[PDB]
């Protein structure tokens, strides 16, 4: 579940 | 007025906002596009796409945020994403000529006027408080940090990140419209105001004639589709 949001909160 | 601390803190959240501009090859095609209902609706679905990339990159950059559990984090996103990009988008309309157009291509989109008349109205309603930068950003890291959005695990430790918050922008009020005794309070208000396209929101999402377009997909995460 929210990889997406993942990816960029993590960036 | 204005503490050291709550200047630090400021300072911090100003670095992180100013960062966060609408790209001028979208509002280009405000400009330059064919003015049609297919059309007008994939430049409100490219603006609400950008209002989603901006708010999370602001998101990531606020003071105690990473702090925060992974699972609430995205809780808060998730929770805040439309109150915060409806308020993005006010601050977007009321702070050239293209504001016109713009409005003309958001009313011949296909979105039923149910939905239309109450963004304007708040985007006046909004817009009467003459708000500097600095309360946007503030109100943009309240509304983003409630501790009151489905799904948190530990409500407390959003609560200690909002607070400051709402102290620094209480200053403000004072700071930016002494004149406006019920300033700050009136903000609030508009928190009230804002929280309603919660609802107005969730039913478009259902719309026929927003159902059976494929958003993009940070918007499909955001929003739960
Ligand atoms: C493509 O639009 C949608 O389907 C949509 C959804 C399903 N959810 C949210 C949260 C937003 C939304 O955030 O609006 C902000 C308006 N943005 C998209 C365009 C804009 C940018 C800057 C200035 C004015 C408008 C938009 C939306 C919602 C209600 C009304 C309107 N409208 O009046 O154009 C749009």
């Amino acid at each position: 579940e929210n990889a997406l949001l993942r990816y960029l909160l993590d960036k | 007025e204005l503490t050291p601390d709550q200047q630090t803190l400021l300072h911090f959240i100003m670095d992180s906002y100013n960062k966060q501009r609408m790209p001028q090859e979208i509002t280009n095609k405000i400009l330059k596009e064919e003015f049609s209902a297919e059309e007008n609706f994939l430049i409100l679905t490219e603006m609400a796409t950008n209002h989603v990339q901006v708010l999370v990159e602001f998101t990531k950059k606020l003071p105690g945020f990473q702090t925060l559990d992974h699972e609430d984090q995205i809780a808060l996103l998730k929770g805040s994403a439309v109150e915060a990009m409806f308020l993005r988008s006010a601050e977007i309309f009321n702070k050239s000529g293209h504001s016109d157009l713009l409005e003309e291509r958001i009313r011949n989109s296909g979105i039923s006027d149910e939905y239309i008349t109450p963004m304007f109205s708040f985007y006046k309603s909004i817009g009467e408080l003459k708000m500097t930068q600095e309360e946007y950003a503030l109100l943009t890291a309240i509304v983003i940090l409630s501790p009151d959005r489905q799904y948190i695990k530990d409500r407390e430790a959003v609560e200690k990140l909002q607070e400051p918050l709402l102290d620094v922008l209480q200053k403000l009020c004072k700071i930016h419209q002494p004149e406006n005794p019920q300033h700050f309070a009136c903000l609030l208000g508009r928190l009230t105001e804002l929280r309603t396209f919660n609802h107005h929101h969730a039913e478009m999402l259902m719309s026929w004639r927003v159902n059976d377009h494929k958003f993009t997909p940070l918007l499909c995460e955001i929003w739960d589709v």
